[PDB]
């Protein structure tokens, strides 16, 4: 059943950019802010949970979710766009590589067809386009660490460290000045608590921050070693009382 | 203006058609009170009493899904029961292909991204209710977990909907900051319903009768409602204190 | 005329074009300036990138660089999004005659395919163009090298040197006064570099935010090469040509 | 025991239990004495599992140095551990430095060492890595002439501090260092460079939140 | 091929062979036929290997679209629904022979699927052309309730039994003990019966032994696309 | 007409030091409150 022109994907600007890419960055704006950096030896992301209500469950709402294991992700973007987003994302990088090859899926081709989703909301009419900005973070053999930003446009670029939310603008600058190439993780995730408690102030302690990393293959993560060769997941996702435990020592 | 009837984004970047998913949400102004007990979950919803020509019995908010699985809907009474449907179709379906209860997480994520599908699509509109789930997980204990209309859920220690839903809200947080803990005391389920009442009676300042509240019990392995005569008795140890 | 009427793609203006293609090239001129130059000795691409922001990593992407094959070489200037589905499609059919007849794909089958997708979404059906710039640079035996420039159109236009994007008319001045008829690839590397130093506002004109991919036969001791260049060797091609 | 963490809280208590003498042989016993595995670069022991409580024994030392009148030597220590930097937290001695003096807070110590810390060692650690983070002792250098009663060395040094701290390091950091400034020229009996300090100091403290211990003040 | 597995009280314990046989030629040595479901849940395939294979990698993909999905660990049950439903489907088409096994926070679960879509459910179970032989080894020196060490050498001699007997079941053993609350614990190589024996004679042939006609070079690194 | 905003941000914080000279420090102070007033409204 169609009706008449519901398909129109009409509405331009007169600038000739979308006007549904410029109005998606807007509410991506105003959102919580986010943030994620690529250091030398690890990849740190950190985000703000969101208060509301104040009974509310810390646990039940997760900002980091997991694909495989050799990548992270954090959003600042549409809440439950991200959990139709990953659900199509999975049967996506299941079908196209994991029915076929069997394995942990790359991160240039994961990147590749999650883009894919964002542009089948646009090109398909009638459907808006998703308002996810995501930080897909992963860490490869070939490429070696890799963080790449996919915006709400379509289009991935990489970056070295990078910031998206209401802060977003200053601390752009904050990771220019603060972090630099030669530091390690571990410088990473400092930067990552102060950069992070920059733009809301009100709460600093671990319950209302959620910081996750990926870093070298850990045997107990897996739950199973028979295989000398197989790696370990190199997500790793730590928990609020670990986040204190670096607050005190920051 | 045509901004506010396009599904697309508006100028603000921000959609008010799902601003106004919520005006049919106060229509029929039910304050619906749930906590999440030890053992069990306690869910009072109130029931509106209209004139003699209706059966006050048919008239309910609170509808079973499945085996300890029960929903609280606040909002339009016929958009609720298409909404009941729908996720008493895919409670079936989901032990069909894999053969355990069917969690209540899990259950607030396909009702969520169903109603979001509404959302994208241009002819079908996004459902103008509350889906509030409640039961008791094995793993998890009771948990409740109320999903907004736009697809959004997320769990609460004391639900609360209406527009008096700050007065329970309020009087309920208070409540857990003492004793400091998100369950209740006096394990046994019996009491527990009793300590709800009580609670929702200071909070909205108005005591209510048998005919004027409805009360869903969520156990262990059992799900079922009080009838007139169960929530009578609970209005008389209450009473005697 | 009075009423700007855009709704439809069937919807016809006074002046014979469709609204929705009045953004598809100025969203491209909004965007990088890219220009392809055809030599005799081979072909030579250069284009800029449209993002300022110094943390971005340029030099393990480009943006509107990309490759089909291993003779067809395009430059993407337009929305980089919207574009990425016609990329994949071409090396799709580029695959499909390479599997039936065994054979690589010259320019005139690939871009008789991808002509015919971007009318598809303004013949039929109520969905929209996507504005994409195409400079395809091939290889064939029986005309040369081949250059061609696929606008958001369904046609193709053969071309020497092509400029695309922002100062569209700017750069095409510089290209049209310093064309030399012998055109040697070392001499269209200083023409892409030079041109594309006057039409970006940025004096400096960092080796990052340029794409340098050239295809020549003319390289180093006498043989066909053809090498994808990192932004690490285009910095030293600057300085020998005089922009640093 | 045979472990870092056990033989220090059993000197811990041996303090009144005995004598402050057997405690600080147990915490140089955890330094020279044996512990060596793998490699680092340390100066006493080697491992990169004992170098989180060695750190730890240090405070101790210091602590009971100072008590006892041994500061003399303590001064000495400080700039000795510029050899564990290379190992233990990658430099970083805003972990320990910072912590050494901020043991001269709690336990009352003279004014000749608490400035001998500060003048002498001002170069903490390395060449390259204290470019940026050199303000952070530097605030507390000019504290303790506060203490010391001369306003003289305090200011002159301020004047040329103010022009590299404006946007060039550290934003809310000058909320603290125009709020010590304003105390300079409060003994000095100064209100025009007071009020000026102070409303600077107030007006750009809207952009921050310090925990406490600066609004308050 | 023989696989066989036992419960016990902190889990359930399961073993296969490493000889993969194809034809009446034995196909390799040492081939594990170990595939996995989940983490915590193991599955050996037995009669065709391939859609072993095709099955497991088709029906593992939504299973572990599911644990991370539902923010849980599927149950035993669950691995076993969607295998049964996708062998129905084709009444009996693919001849794919598994046993699923695994643990769950539930409980300890063991159970067995068949090419024609029909389920099992028991203590122990046997699958392959050495069913018939392992299966009598547990009918007899088996007790109840047997401890973690107890159910280690009663998998090692079932499979064994099939060594000598079976002519598709022999060469090495691959034990996956499976505990609850703990990790599980595959161990590679557990029984070996033998070795490979020196012959009695080395075999060295030098170079100029064999005649060649013509030379070519052909090269595998980076070459020029254009 | 904003290059005249640092003309007046330059006698701005001269006239809380109630000095009729700028030296070095003011001119670093001015340009700092002219980008603040030119981003925002």
């Amino acid at each position: 059943m169609t009706d008449r022109y519901s398909f129109s994907l009409t509405t331009f600007s007169p600038s000739g950019k979308l006007g549904q890419i410029d109005y998606a960055l807007t509410a991506v704006k105003q959102g919580v802010t986010s943030l994620g950096i690529k250091a030398t030896n690890g990849v740190v992301i950190a985000t703000e949970k969101k208060s509301s209500s104040p009974l509310a469950m810390s646990e039940t709402l997760s900002k980091v979710s997991l694909l495989t294991p050799d990548i992270g992700a954090v959003y600042s973007g549409m809440g439950p766009d991200y959990r139709v987003l990953v659900d199509k994302s999975r049967k996506v990088a299941h079908t196209s590589y994991k029915r076929i090859y069997g394995e942990y899926p790359p991160t240039k081709l994961l990147v590749s067809e999650v883009a894919k989703i964002m542009q089948e909301a646009t090109q398909s009419g009638g459907v808006r386009p998703f308002g996810v900005s995501l930080l897909i973070a992963g860490h490869d053999e070939f490429n070696g660490f890799s963080l790449y930003q996919v915006d709400p446009s379509g289009s991935y670029f990489p970056w070295k460290a990078t910031a998206i939310g209401k802060g977003s603008v200053a601390a752009k600058t904050f990771l220019e000045k603060r972090w630099n190439d030669e530091l390690e993780l571990e410088d990473a995730i400092h930067i990552a608590l102060l950069t992070l408690k920059e733009s809301v102030e009100g709460e600093f302690n671990g319950d209302t921050i959620e910081l996750a990393i990926i870093g070298d293959e850990n045997p107990d993560l897996l739950g199973y070693t028979g295989i000398p060769t197989d790696k370990g997941p190199r997500f790793r996702k730590l928990t609020s009382q670990e986040i204190n435990d670096r607050l005190e020592a920051l | 203006g045509y901004d506010r009837h396009i599904t697309i984004f508006s100028p603000e970047g921000r959609l008010y058609q799902v601003e106004y998913a919520f005006k049919a949400t106060n229509q029929t102004n039910i304050n619906s009170l749930a906590v999440r007990g030890k053992d069990c979950t306690v869910v009072i919803s109130q029931k509106k009493v209209p004139d003699k020509l209706l059966d006050p019995t048919t008239v309910s908010y609170i509808f079973c899904i499945s085996r300890t699985i029960g929903m609280v809907v606040n909002g339009p009474i016929p958009d609720a029961r298409n909404a009941a449907l729908r996720a008493k179709a895919e409670a079936a379906e989901f032990r069909y292909k894999y053969g355990y209860d069917m969690p209540c997480d899990v259950l607030a994520k396909r009702m969520a991204n169903l109603s979001q599908i509404y959302t994208q699509r241009a002819y079908m509109r996004p459902l103008g209710v509350i889906l509030t789930f409640v039961s008791v997980d094995e793993e998890l204990g009771p948990s409740i977990y109320k999903t907004d209309p736009a697809g959004y859920y997320v769990g609460y220690k004391a639900t609360a909907t209406g527009p008096k839903q700050q007065e329970i809200t309020t009087n309920l947080e208070n409540h857990f900051k003492k004793s400091k803990i998100d369950h209740i005391n006096e394990e046994s389920w019996e009491k527990v319903v009793e300590f709800a009442i009580t609670h929702m009676i200071d909070a909205l300042g108005t005591e209510f009768s048998k005919n004027d509240l409805e009360v869903g019990v969520a156990t262990k392995d059992k799900f079922f409602t009080l009838s007139a005569e169960n929530i009578e008795e609970r209005l008389v140890a209450i009473a005697e204190q | 005329g009075s009423r700007r009427y855009d709704s439809r793609t069937t919807i016809f203006s006074p002046e014979g074009r469709l609204y929705q293609v009045e953004y598809a090239l100025e969203s491209i001129s909004h965007a990088g300036t890219a220009i392809g130059i055809m030599a005799s000795d081979g072909i030579v691409l250069a284009a800029e990138r449209k993002v300022t922001s110094t943390l971005l990593e340029q030099d393990t992407s480009t943006e509107k660089l990309y490759k089909l094959n291993d003779k067809i070489a395009v430059a993407v200037a337009g929305l980089t999004a919207d574009a990425e589905i016609l990329i994949n499609t071409a090396r799709i059919h580029a695959q499909n005659y390479l599997k039936t007849y065994n054979e690589d794909i010259p320019v005139e089958i690939l871009v008789r395919r991808l002509s015919d997708i971007k009318q598809g979404y303004t013949q039929h059906g109520g969905l929209r163009p996507f504005g994409v710039s195409f400079i395809y640079a091939g290889y064939d035996d029986r005309y040369g090298y081949q250059l061609y420039t696929s606008n958001p159109s369904g046609n193709y236009t053969g071309w020497k040197a092509i400029s695309v994007g922002a100062n569209t008319s700017a750069a095409q001045t510089l290209l049209q006064m310093d064309y030399k008829d012998d055109m040697k690839v070392d001499d269209a590397i200083e023409l892409a570099l030079k041109t594309l130093s006057k039409t970006t506002d940025s004096s400096a004109l960092t080796y990052d935010r340029l794409e340098f991919a050239t295809i020549r036969k003319g390289a180093n001791d006498g043989e066909v090469y053809q090498k994808i260049f990192k932004p690490q060797e285009i910095k030293d091609i600057l300085v020998k040509t005089g922009i640093t | 025991m045979s472990l870092p963490g056990s033989k220090l809280e059993e000197a811990r208590r041996l303090v009144n239990e005995k004598q402050y003498n057997e405690a600080e042989q147990v915490y140089l016993s955890l330094l020279d004495k044996d512990s060596s595995q793998s490699s680092a670069a340390a100066g006493a022991s080697v491992d990169d599992k004992r170098r989180n409580e060695q750190e730890t024994s240090i405070l101790e030392l210091g602590q009971l140095y100072v008590t006892m009148g041994a500061k003399d030597k303590l001064r000495e220590f400080i700039p000795h551990s510029t050899e564990y930097m290379m190992q233990f937290a990658k430099s970083k001695t805003v972990k320990v430095l910072k912590t050494l003096i901020e043991k001269f807070e709690q336990v009352p110590d003279s004014l000749d060492d608490q400035i001998f810390v500060c003048e002498k060692s001002i170069e903490f650690a390395k060449r390259e890595k204290r470019v940026f983070l050199k303000h952070s002792l530097s605030i507390k250098l000019a504290t303790l002439h506060y203490q010391k009663k001369q306003y003289k060395d305090s200011l002159a040094l301020i004047n040329d501090l103010l022009r590299e701290f404006k946007k060039l390091d550290d934003k809310p950091s000058l909320v603290d260092v125009h709020l010590l400034e304003s105390k300079v020229y409060h003994k000095l009996r100064n209100l025009a460079k007071s009020k000026a300090s102070l409303t600077a100091a107030r007006t750009a403290a809207n952009s921050i939140y310090c925990p406490t211990q600066t609004v308050a003040e | 091929t023989t696989i066989v597995g036992v419960k016990f009280n902190n889990g359930v314990v399961i073993a296969a062979d490493t000889r993969s046989t194809q034809g009446p030629i034995v196909a390799d040595k040492n081939c594990a036929k170990l595939h996995r479901i989940s983490p915590k849940i193991w599955c050996a395939g037995a009669g065709t290997a391939a859609d072993t294979e095709a099955v497991t990698q088709l029906i593992g993909s939504n299973i572990e679209l599911h644990s991370l999905y539902t923010s849980r660990e599927p149950r035993v049950v669950s691995a076993l629904q969607m295998l049964k439903q996708h062998l129905f489907k084709y009444q009996g088409h693919i001849g794919a022979y598994l046993i699923v096994a695994g643990v769950d926070p539930t409980g300890s679960h063991l159970f067995s699927i068949h090419a024609h879509g029909s389920t099992d459910v028991g203590y122990y179970l046997s699958l392959g052309s050495g069913s018939l032989a392992a299966m009598a080894v547990l009918e007899s020196h088996w007790k109840q309730d047997l401890t973690k060490e107890e159910a280690i050498k009663l998998a090692s001699d079932a499979i064994q039994a099939g060594i000598w007997n079976d002519l598709g079941s022999g060469s090495n053993v691959d034990v996956c003990v499976m505990e609850i609350g703990k990790d599980a614990e595959y161990l590679r190589n557990y029984l070996t019966p033998n070795v490979r024996e020196e012959k009695q004679k080395s075999y060295k042939f030098p170079r100029g032994t064999t005649a060649v006609l013509k030379e070519s070079i052909v090269n595998i690194c980076d070459i020029q696309e254009e | 007409a904003d290059v005249k905003g640092v003309c007046t941000e330059a006698g701005m914080y001269a006239l809380r030091e109630r000095r009729i000279h700028v030296t070095q420090e003011d001119f670093e102070l001015a340009v700092g409150k002219v980008m603040n007033k030119n981003q925002e409204t």
